[PDB]
């Protein structure tokens, strides 16, 4: 998991 | 006195979510399903959103957060899916996006007929049961805290008091206008019955999509980022048993 972590990050 | 809690969930609950699909185009499997996927990506982004605002959810710590949604979002979805249908068109359909509705024809050609009809079950449980607008909100915030990993979370205590107070604020619900603990015994049943019926579902979705993914360069059906990457490091943890689904029933 990478790209759904920054997706997190931003809200 | 006035309900915060079901303030909170009717506040947050998402707005329509279109999947951006060419109803002018004759129906096929590759476009049906790579609509589903780009259907799924979008309401993904929505998913994240409600649940960063759910009571509590930031108490969780926030690898659990992150985990927690790409374990559950498929029973969130399929959920939040079998209730538009039944408002939308009194389950006489499914109903994925406005712009994506699913008769007979199109389960079929999706090549997931037997796993639709299990939808549209469920999505005539809602009236079978009569499933209050508000009965529904708190079980879909439910789900989110379904699903743990066999190894637990990073920090598992926080999740089991989270998860007991969904379930607190439920009996609440179902307390209200309900003066006999029998009656409220009786649809405790009813709704935590339902709410398993959706495991099965996601299971079957799970490793339906996921034999979809492997093969997907064969059929022609694309896979939105996220999607490719959840589906191949996360679900595939579901389908090997490493990640449990928590049942009411047995
Ligand atoms: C979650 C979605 C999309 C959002 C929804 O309303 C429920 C529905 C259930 C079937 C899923 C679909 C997303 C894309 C998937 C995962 C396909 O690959 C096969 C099963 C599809």
């Amino acid at each position: 998991s990478e790209k759904f972590k920054l997706l997190f990050q931003s809200y | 006195c006035q309900p915060i809690f079901l303030n909170v969930l009717e506040a947050i609950e998402p707005g329509v979510v279109c999947a951006g699909h060419d109803n002018n185009q004759p129906d096929s499997f590759a476009a049906l399903l790579s609509s589903l996927n780009e259907l799924g990506e979008r309401q993904l982004v929505h998913v994240v959103k409600w649940a960063k605002a759910l009571p509590g959810f930031r108490n969780l710590h926030v690898d659990d957060q992150m985990a927690v949604i790409q374990y559950s979002w498929m029973g969130l979805m399929v959920f939040a899916m079998g209730w538009r249908s039944f408002t939308n068109v009194n389950s006489r359909m499914l109903y994925f996006a406005p712009d994506l509705v699913f008769n007979e024809y199109r389960m079929h050609k999706s090549r997931m007929y037997s796993q639709c009809v299990r939808m549209r079950h469920l999505s005539q449980e809602f009236g079978w049961l009569q499933i209050t607008p508000q009965e529904f909100l708190c079980m879909k915030a439910l789900l989110l805290f379904s699903i743990i990993p066999v190894d637990g979370l990073k920090n598992q205590k926080f999740f089991d008091e989270l998860r007991m107070n969904y379930i607190k604020e439920l009996d609440r619900i179902i307390a209200c206008k309900r003066k006999n603990p029998t009656s409220c015994s009786r649809r405790f049943y009813q709704l935590t019955k339902l709410l398993d019926s959706v495991q099965p579902i996601a299971r079957e979705l799970h490793q339906f999509t996921f034999d979809l993914l492997i093969k997907s360069h064969m059929v022609s059906v694309d896979f939105p980022e996220m999607m490719a990457e959840i589906i191949s490091v996360q679900v595939p943890k579901i389908l090997s048993g490493k990640v449990k689904p928590i049942y009411f029933h047995t």
